[PDB]
């Protein structure tokens, strides 16, 4: 949405790694 | 941020620091959403009652940082402004009604492992996301406690609370420009923003493209992690239609 | 508060 390569982070989503606590948010989205 | 955790290296790549010249001080966090633009809290650079109003020559922005204090070598990159738009109707008479300001870059910023800009929102998102009980992540530098100072950026998770009870707990009228966040003093978890955090970002993970979009700016709060108090937010999708105008209208 | 390069 505002970018293009907007939101999917370096060391993160590009390499497919998650960090720390992202899967608190995800689990609270139902 | 109160309560929160050490971010970790390349964790929040659009998370940029607010910089005074002279004094030279943190001022607020703010987000990158391009290679020329940043997005912040209005109450930042404009706040008569406090004799605040900023100008493009007062500050830096400074990018990529990790370390609240330290110059990190060659690391962060520090962009003058170029321009300053606050929204035409931002109320600082009131209740910081549409807390939003953009800051266009003299120079765009060149991306890296730890520089990278947020997504905004769609309608879509927008709709899906914004729900009590789901969580967002606030970032910032800002103050430890009410009433020290991190010496690394931290991080909270909270959950998006029910407007009636956001109402309930302020005597400030609330409006839809806005929204808050935190636990109720029952969830027994706590964490909030305080003096220092104002302007970065809340942000959300989507489930759908997985990607990282920004819903709030850390706006006003009474204290910090008050029992029975939430943090305040400018909500970004009702304000977007000025975003695209600014930006089209004025750069990029 | 650790110091900015001169040129910023
Ligand atoms: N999440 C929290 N508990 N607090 C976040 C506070 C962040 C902080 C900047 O970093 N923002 C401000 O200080 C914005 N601000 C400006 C003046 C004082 C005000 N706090 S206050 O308790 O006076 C209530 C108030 C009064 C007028 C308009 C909005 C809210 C207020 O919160
Ligand atoms: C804010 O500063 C600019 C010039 O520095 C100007 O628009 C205005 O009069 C100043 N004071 C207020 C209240 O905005």
């Amino acid at each position: 949405s505002g970018e293009a390569d907007c939101g999917l982070r370096p060391l993160f989503e590009k390499k497919s790694l998650e960090d720390k606590t992202e899967r608190e948010l995800l689990e609270s989205y139902i | 941020i109160v309560e929160g955790s050490d971010a970790e290296i390349g964790m929040s790549p659009w998370q940029v620091m607010l910089f005074r010249k002279s004094p030279q001080e943190l001022l607020c966090g703010a987000s990158l959403i391009s290679d020329r633009w940043v997005l912040t809290a209005a109450h930042c650079l404009l706040y008569p009652p406090w004799d605040k109003n900023f100008t493009e020559n007062d500050l830096l922005v400074r990018i990529g940082k990790h370390s609240r204090t330290r110059y990190e070598r060659n690391i962060e990159k520090i962009s003058m402004l170029e321009k300053i738009y606050i929204h035409p109707r931002y109320n600082w008479r009131e209740n910081l009604d549409r807390d939003i300001a953009l800051m266009k870059l003299k120079k765009p910023v060149a991306f890296s492992d730890y520089i990278h800009p947020v997504c905004l929102p769609d309608r879509e998102t927008a709709a899906s996301l914004l729900q009590a009980g789901y969580k967002g992540r606030v970032t910032g530098w800002g103050n430890l406690k009410e009433t020290g100072q991190p010496s690394v950026l931290q991080v909270v998770n909270l959950p998006i609370v029910e407007r009636p009870v956001c109402k309930d707990s302020t005597r400030i009228r609330i409006t839809d420009n806005m929204f808050c966040a935190g636990y109720k003093p029952d969830e027994g978890k706590r964490g909030d923003a305080c003096e220092g955090d104002s302007g970065g970002p809340f942000v959300m993970k989507s489930p759908f493209n997985n990607r990282w979009y920004q819903m709030g700016i850390v706006s006003w709060g009474e204290g910090c992690d008050r029992d029975g108090k939430y943090g305040f937010y400018t909500h970004v999708f009702r304000l977007k239609k000025w975003i695209q105008k600014v930006i089209d209208q004025f750069g990029e | 508060f650790e110091e900015i390069p001169e040129e910023y």
